[PDB]
C-alpha cells in the first residue's frame, strides 16, 4: 500500500522517525 | 493571480495589545508552513520561526525569552501574531511568507510580501 | 566555551586573480548560506534566499555555491560598487547565529 | 555515545520489527541537538529541551522506524485516525521528544 518511487510526488517519500521516550545517571549533559 | 496582501505599518503606545495579520489565499493554507522573519531597521533579519496551522506547533528562536506566543485560527484561514504588552524591542518590520511545505523537504519560501512594519513608541 | 577563527583575514594578489574566502561552523551546516551586502548609510538586506529562489528585480550577480565545509564564491563581473561586508550565515528551522564576520575592503 | 552506527545506518527494520537499544555509559551532546535543525521534526512533549543539558536521565528509550509524512499528523494527543485506533495507540499523557 505504500508507494515508493523516483518520479513519485516529493510528498509520498520516506520518512526516518525517531522517538525519545522516558520513563518514571550514566548519560548526562556534555560535560561542563 | 494569486496575491498576497499584508497589513500596513501601524504605531501604537507602549503598554497596548497590537495583533497583526497575514491572510493566504487559493491554497489549503493549513498544509503550508507559514514563516515569519523579523528586522530592526538599521540592522539585519533575525529569523524567528514558522508555525504549521495543523498543530499550531511553536518553534522559538534561541534567543526567545517566551514573552511573544504565536496562535492560528483554522476556522478562518488566516494567522495572526499577537503581543500582550508591547515594549521597546517590538520596533520592527515583519515578512510573512509561505514555508515548504510539510510534504516536502528541500526548504523553501516561495514568495515575497511587502512586509508589515511594527513601531512602539 | 566556542571559538571559532577565520583565516586568512588578509590577501593580496595581482589583477585578475580568484579570492575565496572561508568560513566554518562548529558542525556541518550543509548547504545553509545566503549573501548580504551591507552598504555605509544602509542596512543590509537579503535579496537572494536558499540561493535557488531569485525574487523579482533583483540583479543575477549575486549567487551561491557549495556544500558541507568547501564554499567557492565566483564573480560574474567585479564592479566598483561591490565593495561591502561578506558574512558566513549559517541557519535552521528553530533559529539563526550571526557569524563574527570579517571585514574587507578592496581599492 | 553509539548514535553514529543508530542513526546513520545503512537499513533500518521494518515497522513492526522495530530494533530497540539500549544505550547508556557514555555522554550525549544534546547542544548538537537544539543549536541545530536538520531534522524537520522536533517535537517534544512533558520536556524542555533547555533542561535537557542540566539535567541527568537514567534508562534512555529510543525508536526508530520509517513511516511516510502525512501520518505525522496522528501520532500526537487528542487526535483521531485509522493508524492511532486499530493499528497503535500512544497515552494522551505520553512524555518523551
Amino acid at each position: 500500500s505504500y508507494g515508493f518511487q523516483p518520479t513519485n510526488g516529493v510528498g509520498y517519500q520516506p520518512y526516518r522517525v525517531v522517538v525519545l521516550s522516558f520513563e518514571l545517571a550514566t548519560v548526562c549533559g556534555p560535560k561542563k | 493571480q494569486v496575491q498576497l496582501v499584508q497589513s500596513g505599518a501601524e504605531v501604537k503606545k507602549p503598554g497596548e495589545s497590537l495583533r497583526i495579520s497575514c491572510k493566504g489565499s487559493g491554497y489549503s493554507f493549513t498544509n503550508y508552513w507559514i514563516s515569519w522573519v523579523r528586522q530592526m531597521p538599521g540592522k539585519g533579519l533575525e529569523w524567528m520561526g514558522r508555525i504549521d496551522p495543523s498543530d499550531s506547533y511553536i518553534n522559538y528562536s534561541p534567543s526567545f525569552q517566551g514573552h511573544a506566543t504565536i496562535s492560528a485560527d483554522k476556522s478562518i484561514s488566516t494567522a495572526y501574531l499577537q503581543w500582550g504588552s508591547l515594549k521597546a524591542s517590538d520596533t520592527a518590520m515583519y515578512y510573512c511568507a509561505r514555508g515548504r511545505n510539510y510534504l516536502d523537504s528541500r526548504g523553501r519560501f516561495d514568495y515575497w510580501g511587502q512586509g508589515t512594519l511594527v513601531t512602539v513608541s | 566555551d566556542i571559538v571559532m577563527t577565520q583565516s586568512p583575514s588578509s590577501l593580496s594578489a595581482s589583477v585578475g586573480d580568484r579570492v575565496t574566502i572561508t568560513c566554518q561552523a562548529s558542525q556541518d551546516i550543509s548547504n545553509y548560506l545566503n549573501w548580504y551586502q551591507q552598504k555605509s548609510g544602509k542596512a543590509p538586506k537579503l535579496l537572494i534566499y536558499d540561493a535557488s529562489n531569485l525574487e523579482t528585480g533583483v540583479p543575477s550577480r549575486f549567487s551561491g555555491s557549495g556544500s558541507g565545509t568547501d564554499f567557492t564564491f565566483t564573480i560574474s563581473s567585479l564592479q566598483p560598487e561591490d565593495i561591502a561586508t561578506y558574512y558566513c550565515q549559517q541557519y535552521d528551522s528553530l533559529g539563526f547565529t550571526f557569524g563574527p564576520g570579517t571585514k574587507v575592503e578592496i581599492r | 555515545c553509539p548514535f553514529g552506527e543508530v542513526f546513520n545506518a545503512t537499513r533500518f527494520a521494518s515497522v513492526y520489527a522495530w530494533n530497540r537499544k539500549r544505550i547508556s555509559n557514555c555522554v550525549a551532546d544534546y547542544s548538537v541537538l537544539y543549536n541545530s535543525a536538520s531534522f524537520s521534526t522536533f517535537k517534544c512533549y512533558g520536556v524542555s529541551p533547555t533542561k535537557l543539558n542540566d539535567l541527568c536521565f537514567t534508562n534512555v528509550y529510543a525508536d526508530s522506524f520509517v513511516i511516510r509524512g502525512d501520518e505525522v499528523r496522528q501520532i500526537a494527543p487528542g487526535q483521531t485516525g485509522k493508524i492511532a485506533d486499530y493499528n497503535y495507540k500512544l497515552p494522551d499523557d505520553f512524555t518523551g521528544c
